[PDB]
RNA sequence: AGCCAGGAUGUUGGCUUAGAAGCAGCCAUCAUUUAAAGAAAGCGUAAUAGCUCACUGGUCGAGUCGGCCUGCGCGGAAGAU
């Protein structure tokens, strides 16, 4: 490994990910196959594409060296084997869908989803998300309410 | 920068300078400028491991020999003829 | 097994124990590096 | 595709598909059925190009007939009737002889996008360098 | 093929078996049959002709001495 | 140090070979995707296949690694009343 020089950068850009971020979720890789990484990446891919990570860490002593800065709700998250995902742009999107669509392909478990920070709490999958830019469910809100 | 903690020779000739040598000490002397030599004697483990470094032969170094700093250049070395280890040394006064 | 005087380790999984007096070599992968006598 | 079982690639040839010294039988014959690579592979040929490389998997368990897979070129190989030299040394790599093209490389290696890591099409553009240093031959940037 | 002083050429993978193409010198091949039984199970046929002259290796040579 | 995981894509790098697909040889040893993963440290193969290592993620929970100099010891060490 690297000395202190190198553990220091794996937080001060981890953490201006949080700091500068959107949304965040949850997931325990025991199995994780490396189709598993190729796959996620297309996602972040599609989730725009090196805007995303993963970077295992869930040593406390690392994303939570990020945390008592924002999202001291992971203090309970980081223990045991984690894969901490982070959103820069993008709604505070589908992220959230897929890792539970993904690891219900068996995918490896999905720390039960521990969940995380948007609000401040916990677990429960929502497609509560890429509606966004479903606001077109507030322009069929027009003429059907000016009609019926 | 080199600190060389050093004590004036009491003892000189053959028969000392191998006592010392027994005892991980090793002799060398101070020469130079218009004043008179100094017989030195130094602690062997230590000019081993800081003559180690390059800069030990190109910077000018600093000898406390009972409280005075002498600041010298190391001049020549007398290494054993087949062991790791240091026999004497020249210092030129700088 | 092999005897020799000088004995140490051949493959990356090759031991070396000393059992008794006696200076051994065990290997879990290749029986042709036994070794006694070390 | 998210679980393997069984994969041989020899690459093939599209013009007619019916060897025998290269391949021939020994592309079917484990429960695989050398009457229909004349029947399917030829209808997943036509729409694109003949003669040139072809891996392959194939879909057989031991169910007597399958279904037919594509695949992609090799890619230091897209360097030869893609590039110029159909060899890669004549002088041992202890000289440094081939020749390159750098307009080619990103395009020529994009005809391979759809089997490749890097995000960022320029990536896997950086992926082809060492694909075409492979000798030594140096590119004319 | 390759021990008994052998040259190969090619294997085809001719549908079953795998034809396995080989120059091979004669004072090399006798009772091949036998042995080439032993290595395959019995299950091995195999054929051969005049092909050639080429350079004796030494030892051969002056083995060969009348 | 154990134990769980992964240990990948260009790609069998190129050359050379009947075959050299990480691994007989020669030259190169980059670039991706990354948490990390050598154009490979060893097993293996006709060659592929197959099993490991380096490396990183997890678990664990305080010491731990290997060179230099030196003292005393061990093997090496079989003979005839």
């Amino acid at each position: 490994m690297a000395l202190n020089l190198q553990d220091k950068q794996a937080i001060v850009a981890e953490v201006s990910e949080v700091a500068k971020g959107a949304l965040s979720a949850v997931v325990a890789d025991s199995r994780g196959v490396t189709v598993d990484k190729m796959t996620e990446l297309r996602k972040a891919g599609r989730e725009a594409g090196v805007y995303m990570r993963v970077v295992r860490n869930t040593l406390l002593r690392r994303a939570v060296e990020g945390t008592p800065f924002e999202c001291l709700k992971d203090a309970f998250v980081g223990p045991t084997l984690i894969a901490y995902s982070m959103e820069h742009p993008g709604a505070a999107a589908r992220l959230f869908k897929e890792f539970a669509k993904a690891n219900a392909k068996f995918e490896v478990k999905a720390a039960a989803f521990e969940g995380e920070l948007i609000p401040a709490s916990q677990i429960d999958r929502l497609a509560t998300l890429p509606t966004y830019e479903e606001a077109i469910a507030r322009l069929m809100a027009t003429m059907k309410e000016a009609s019926a | 920068m080199f600190t060389i903690n050093a004590e004036v020779r009491k003892e000189q000739g053959k028969g000392a300078s191998r006592r010392l040598r027994a005892a991980n000490k090793f002799p060398a002397i101070i020469y130079g400028g218009k004043e008179a030599p100094l017989a030195i004697e130094l602690d062997h483990d230590k000019v081993m491991n800081m003559q180690a470094k390059a800069e030990f032969y190109s910077e000018v170094l600093t000898i406390v020999v009972d409280g005075k700093e002498i600041k010298v250049k190391a001049q020549d070395v007398q290494r054993h003829p087949y062991k790791p280890k240091l026999q004497h040394i020249d210092f030129v006064r700088a | 097994m092999k005897v020799r005087a000088s004995v140490k380790k051949l493959c990356r999984n090759c031991k070396i124990v000393k059992r008794d007096g006696v200076i051994r070599v065990i290997c879990s992968a290749e029986p042709k590096h036994k070794q006694r006598q070390g | 595709a998210k679980k393997v079982q069984a994969y041989v690639k020899l690459q093939v040839a599209a013009g007619m598909a019916n060897p025998s010294p290269p391949v021939g039988p020994a592309l079917g014959q484990q429960g695989v059925n050398i009457m229909e690579f004349c029947k399917a592979f030829n209808a997943k040929t036509d729409s694109i190009e003949k003669g040139l490389p072809i891996p392959v998997v194939i879909t057989v368990y031991a169910d007597r007939s399958f279904t037919f897979v594509t695949k992609t070129p090799p890619a230091a190989v897209l360097l030869k009737k893609a590039a110029g030299i159909k060899s890669g040394s004549g002088k041992p790599n202890k000289d440094k002889v081939g020749k390159i093209s750098r307009a080619q490389l990103q395009e020529i290696a994009q005809t391979k996008a759809a089997d490749m890591t890097g995000a960022d099409i320029e990536a896997m553009t950086r992926s082809i360098e060492g694909t075409a240093r492979s000798m030594g031959l140096v590119v004319e940037d | 093929l390759s021990r008994r002083r052998g040259m190969l050429k090619g294997q085809e993978s001719e549908v079953t078996g795998v034809k396995i193409h080989a120059e091979v010198p004669l004072s090399e091949m006798f009772g091949y049959a036998t042995q080439l039984r032993s290595l395959t199970k019995g299950r091995a046929s195999y054929t051969m002709e005049f092909l050639k002259y080429d350079e004796a290796p030494s030892n051969v040579a002056q083995a060969v001495i009348e």
